RNA sequence: GAAAUUGUUGAAAGGGAAGGGCAUUUGAUCAGACA
RNA sequence: GGAAUACUGCCAGCUGGGACUGAGGACUGCGACGUAAGUCAAGGAUGCUGGCAUAAUGGUUAUAUGCCGCCCGUCUUGAAA
RNA sequence: AGAACUGGCGAUGCGGGAUGAACCGAACGUAGAGUUAAGGUGCCGGAAUACACGCUCAUCAGACACCACAAAAGGUGUUAG
RNA sequence: GCCCUGAAAAUGGAUGGCGCUCAAGCGUGUUACCUAUACUCUACCGUCAGGGUUGAUAUGAUGCCCUGACGAGUAGGCAGGCGUGGAGGUCAGUGACGAAGCCUAGACCGUAAGGUCGGGUCGAACGGCCUCUAGUGCAGAUCUUGGUGGUAGUAGCAAAUA
RNA sequence: UUUGCUCCACACAAUAUAGAUGGAUACGAAUAAGGCGUCCUUGUGGCGUCGCUGAACCAUAGCAGGCUAGCAACGGUGCAC
């Protein structure tokens, strides 16, 4: 078809942070369709990927991928926190992220 | 080819650096405790340098272990060297800098029959 | 208020001790009125508490209650020979309560899971804060702690 | 969902409308405001015509050129709202109110596309009926907006334009409709039933 | 204070040699569990008899639950408060279906229209009007007009979601 | 927070082992520590302590 | 034949200072084992 | 007159999803399941599988981004002054 | 300006009160996970544009302890008695 | 009770800001949620206390090992260590096939004081370890001596007729 | 200033991403009121019907989507004129 997407969209809104200190260990991502912290326990444990392209291609490819997932929700909104590898940059706030189906629990 | 080891983690890996060194070209970066009343890194406010405390030392399983896990014994001439051919897998020769070139060419040939390990085999290597 | 704390095993905040109620300890609990919220235990709350959090005092060092042999080395002059006697002496008052509740180490005890269930904690219980005699809420409150 | 989300600012309120598109900036989301003349403010048009004149004494002593800029187009007073409820002076700032369009009226790049509203922000659902409020292209030019007659004059031909072509768009609907319904009553269209469409 | 829930606390004097088996003193109280209940009973006790708690005991305590919780009922209430400065008595009424759902609708009125806290209030007592016409506030007459009707204009509906495609109509 | 009863990583105060280098005496020492650790004989933890007195807490008999 | 200071070449950043701490993106550069 | 349910409490009742941790290094102890030999979740992680073997992980350094960060020494109850 | 009791600042960082030596919470070895205190959950700003009963419309409204001020006397504004 | 009158000060102005009117205001009630170097559990570092272990043929009894708790700090006190000039002893130590010194957003070890290595320049002496000794460690003192900046190609180089 | 400058189609190299991953799907006005359908004497008209959220509508099957045979309609859709 014309859709070939596995995953659900998702954003990066920021790290987590008192009034004046953060802590880029962990990272807040929104669901796109997620609006309650009970429909948000079918996504702890799903894999995030951000995706991001560079110029020079190191193996083979000039798009690279940093890998994380899901751990717990936060408030009441169906946002929930996501732990990365590597912490993502701080300029990706607001950037897109890739939210995938596994491990699968269906 | 060390024996086996945990992983080695370094409680803090950056450099402790002397306040406003990078300020004032004449304070070193060799650290030193500041003593002022009214200093702000003596007081630990946020947003300052770190100081070294007894917290940061590293684990006694993995303390003076190079990461290819063999410990740094400083050597000069065969005699020294043959200290170690009963300890290949916890220690590791170096030649020190002071050595010639051309002893530098008996020692790492001693060395390889001895199967004891050097740190810098390339030192005055006229290639 | 600071010293009967320290008479009652009480140095870091959230930590518990076992009161037998008489004329003298009810004074020392009227002196330190603010800063402790205590109740009525029950049986439930006893068992969990020893089961998970017990750890005993032998020879200054404090020892965790991992088997019946430790009990019987320190307590068995007084005829407890098991851990549920240990909680037997405990939850009914018995000749030997004071030896059997100085064994044990003070309880160390966690904030609890489901909050204190109100703004502002230091008011009394009936005032609407967290302080005071609560009676037997305490064991909603220890558990959540424990 | 929409890469770009066009809102009309007619029967909103200032304040919350702003709130919820600062929000919207900070997020990644692009915004674009469209009649911007007709957005309410709570409170009778005297109370905000002081408030505005208290504004407008506010200026550096030593020099006029340097202090508060009072801007007094509809559009510019609705983002100077939304400007203070997001941190300009950072970079991070700086790329939220770059996805920011603020227009009087519906410009012609903007007349042939869907604009939304914000349920939160709307007068009707949050005031409380009898009370007073304000509407922004009054009180503009009561402070020195001069360009309410062209934008009054220009919308009332929007208006023209676009009533033609729902009268068309209509005709077609109706059109649809009855095939749609004559095409009913079949095997294909019970079996789509069943299944609930 | 909280939910309310209306207890019955009977309490005694400790017996002594002198006159042993004291009276007995009952009082209903409405608190939001048991212990707000028996420290309020030596409250109203130590402005009435010498006795407190020290020298007293309570028999017994025991909750009091509605006969017919499922009946709307007219509620006459007379209260003793304190206000900045002295002390008003008052009298007011209340429709609704029980009378722990009443109490906590004075407390609310009493601290929205007097800015009276919970600890400046006396509930002097709290009784059920039988008989139409023994009403004697307009504000709850209205409401007892034989085939009450009145409609609901200007509905508003919540939305879960920030944006709408359509304008929103407050039809009802 | 701790509230201390008491001082914190306060030392016995007592000698341990002798202040002198007297590679004899350090002889006695390690005899009489085995002794007072598998002996459980009063006598042998009295002499042990005793050989780490000063000169002035050893007056001749 | 050191530092302050200066010239040329090369790299980088710069909207009313510069410098610093934690974490990571990018560019350049580098050690360790291939058993 | 006979039940139901709400509220509160107990279970040495069962069971699903997620996150962090793997310290120790022959055996010894307390137990459980078994007629037995033995086994075990019982004094701290093992089994299986894939890709890559190099700047890929990582280190250093420059820059960018989010948050934070006032100039040291000194006298002073009190110093960014 | 000078005394009594206690707790603090000086000698002290950390979260909160925008900001502050003393107030609130709480005192500190280097890290990871969980739960909270005081204070908060429209946006800046991490967290309900939550729910519930009332009151208030100010041509100088009001908005949180220490704390950054207001009275006597009045109103057929409105509400309750 | 809330609101209004009473209620007048000087640069422009501050419920922290925007802004908010069945509030995002005031009184009160019930839940959910956010986060401290605080609390609970684990790892690692150090300190303190209490204990186990001399039996050779394998190296430290100031050694190895087990258990528990603890860690803020000015004036000040004590302890364990790093570095410099010189001295006695030792390694039959390094060295014109290149000692010392200096440079080096190159590498490694230590919590730190510091140590070591590669490369470049350079030309004659120098280091490890156990001990002895002192004119032994600098950021300040309107410190001493010497050298060098921004200001700055700036002020200025205009009395006495040419 | 050694055939430069400019528009067009693709041939190849380098450069960067504030962040495509089915579709930004178009009346106006009122809200103590309106949308749509229908009839008439065309009105501030009569009748019917809908709302209580886009949880919609359109689109969507094939080597990220190949190569061929046939049937029914003369539709739907892409590109270049
Ligand atoms: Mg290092
Ligand atoms: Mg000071
Ligand atoms: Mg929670
Ligand atoms: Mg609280
Ligand atoms: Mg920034
Ligand atoms: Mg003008
Ligand atoms: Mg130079
Ligand atoms: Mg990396
Ligand atoms: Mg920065
Ligand atoms: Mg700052
Ligand atoms: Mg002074
Ligand atoms: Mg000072
Ligand atoms: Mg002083
Ligand atoms: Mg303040
Ligand atoms: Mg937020
Ligand atoms: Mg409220
Ligand atoms: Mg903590
Ligand atoms: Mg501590
Ligand atoms: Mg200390
Ligand atoms: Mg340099
Ligand atoms: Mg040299
Ligand atoms: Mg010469
Ligand atoms: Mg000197
Ligand atoms: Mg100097
Ligand atoms: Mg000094
Ligand atoms: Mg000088
Ligand atoms: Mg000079
Ligand atoms: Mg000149
Ligand atoms: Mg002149």
């Amino acid at each position: 078809a014309e859709s070939h997407r596995l995953y659900v969209k998702g954003k990066h809104l920021s790290y987590q942070r008192s009034k004046r200190v953060n802590n880029p260990n962990v990272s807040l991502i929104k669901i796109e369709g997620v609006a309650t912290p009970q429909d948000a326990q079918f996504y702890l444990g799903k894999r995030i990927a951000y995706v991001y392209r560079a110029s020079k291609e190191v193996r083979g490819s000039k798009i690279r991928v940093m890998w994380g997932k899901v751990t717990r929700t936060h408030g009441n909104s169906g946002v929930v926190r996501a732990t990365f590898r590597n912490n993502l940059p701080a300029k990706t706030f607001g950037a897109s992220v890739r939210i995938f189906l596994y491990p699968s629990n269906i | 080819a060390s024996l086996p080891h945990p992983k080695i983690v370094k409680k803090h890996t950056k450099k402790f650096k002397r306040h406003h060194s990078d300020r004032y070209h004449r304070v070193a970066e060799n650290w030193r405790k500041q003593k002022g009343i009214d200093s702000v890194v003596r007081r630990r406010f946020r947003g300052n340098i770190s100081q070294p405390k007894i917290g940061y030392g590293s684990n006694k399983k993995t303390k003076f272990l190079s990461p290819s896990g063999h410990k740094t014994f400083l050597v000069a001439n065969v005699k020294d060297l043959e200290t170690l051919t009963m300890h290949t897998k916890t220690y590791a020769a170096e030649i020190a800098h002071n050595i010639s070139a051309k002893n530098r060419v008996v020692i790492l040939a001693r060395a390889k029959a001895l199967g004891i390990k050097v740190t810098n085999p390339k030192g005055r290597l006229a290639l | 208020p600071r010293k009967v704390l320290q008479l009652l095993r009480l140095t870091r905040i959230n930590s518990g001790t076992f009161v037998k109620v008489t004329k003298a300890t009810l004074e020392l609990l009227k002196l330190i009125e603010p800063y402790v919220a205590y109740g009525y235990p029950s049986y439930s709350t006893i068992r969990q508490l020893v089961y998970k959090r017990g750890f005993g005092k032998i020879n200054k060092q404090r020892v965790p209650l991992s088997d019946n042999a430790i009990i019987e080395a320190n307590l068995g002059k007084y005829g407890i020979l098991s851990i549920d006697d240990l909680i037997h002496e405990i939850i009914t008052v018995g000749p030997h309560f004071k030896q059997a509740n100085n064994f044990l180490w003070p309880f160390k005890l966690s904030n609890p899971s489901g909050g204190w269930g109100v703004p502002r904690k230091f008011k009394h219980f009936i005032q609407g804060g967290s302080f005071g005699n609560r009676e037997e809420f305490i064991n909603k409150l220890v558990k959540s702690m424990n | 969902v929409e890469p770009v989300v066009v809102i009309d600012g007619k029967g909103h309120l200032v304040g919350r409308l702003a709130s919820v598109v600062a929000k919207q900036l900070l997020n990644g989301q692009k915004i674009v405001v469209v009649r911007a003349e007709e957005l309410n403010i709570s409170g009778e048009f005297f109370r905000n015509k002081l408030k505005y004149h208290d504004f407008l004494r506010k200026a550096t002593a030593f020099n006029k050129t340097r202090g508060p800029f009072h801007f007094r187009a509809p559009s510019r007073i609705f983002y100077k709202a939304l400007r203070g409820m997001v941190s300009h002076k950072t970079a991070r700032g700086k790329a939220a109110l770059e996805r920011l369009k603020v227009f009087e009226g519906i410009p012609p790049p903007y007349d042939k596309k869907k604009r939304v509203v914000v349920p939160q922000a709307l007068r009707v659902l949050r005031l409380k009926p009898g009370r007073k409020y304000t509407t922004l292209g009054k009180l503009s030019t009561s402070v020195g907006w001069k360009y309410e007659d062209v934008v009054a004059k220009l919308e009332a031909k929007r208006k023209v334009s676009s009533a033609e072509y729902y009268a068309k768009k209509r005709a077609f609907t109706k059109k649809v409709a009855s095939a749609n319904a004559t095409a009913a009553e079949s095997d294909v269209a019970k079996q789509l039933a069943a299944l609930g469409y | 204070m909280a939910h309310f829930k209306e207890y019955q606390v009977i309490g005694r004097r400790l017996p002594t040699e002198s006159v042993p088996e004291p009276k007995l003193f009952r009082m209903r109280i409405f608190a939001s569990n048991e212990v707000i209940a028996k420290s309020r009973y030596w409250y109203f006790l130590q402005k009435l008899h010498k006795v407190k708690k020290a020298s007293g005991e309570i028999v017994s305590i025991n909750q009091i639950n509605e006969a017919h919780p499922t009946k709307v009922k007219n509620f006459g209430v007379w209260v003793r408060y304190d206000s900045r400065s002295g002390t008003h008595n008052m009298y007011k009424e209340i429709r609704d279906v029980s009378r722990v759902a009443a109490v906590e609708t004075l407390y609310q009125d009493m601290a929205a229209r007097h800015r009276a806290r919970f600890r400046s209030i006396h509930i002097l007592k709290v009784a059920e009007i039988e008989k139409t016409a023994d009403v004697k506030r307009q504000y709850v007459k209205q409401f007892l007009t034989k085939d009450l009707k009145f409609p609901l204009p200007h509905r508003v509906q919540k939305s879960t979601k920030t944006f709408s495609y359509k304008r929103p109509s407050t039809f009802y | 927070g701790i509230d201390h009863t008491s001082k914190q990583h306060k030392r016995s105060g007592h000698r341990t082992a002798p202040k002198s280098d007297n590679v004899y005496l350090k002889l006695l020492v390690k005899l009489y520590t085995f002794l007072a650790r598998r002996t459980d004989a009063p006598f042998n933890k009295v002499v042990l302590k005793a050989l780490f007195l000063s000169k002035i807490n050893r007056p001749p008999v």
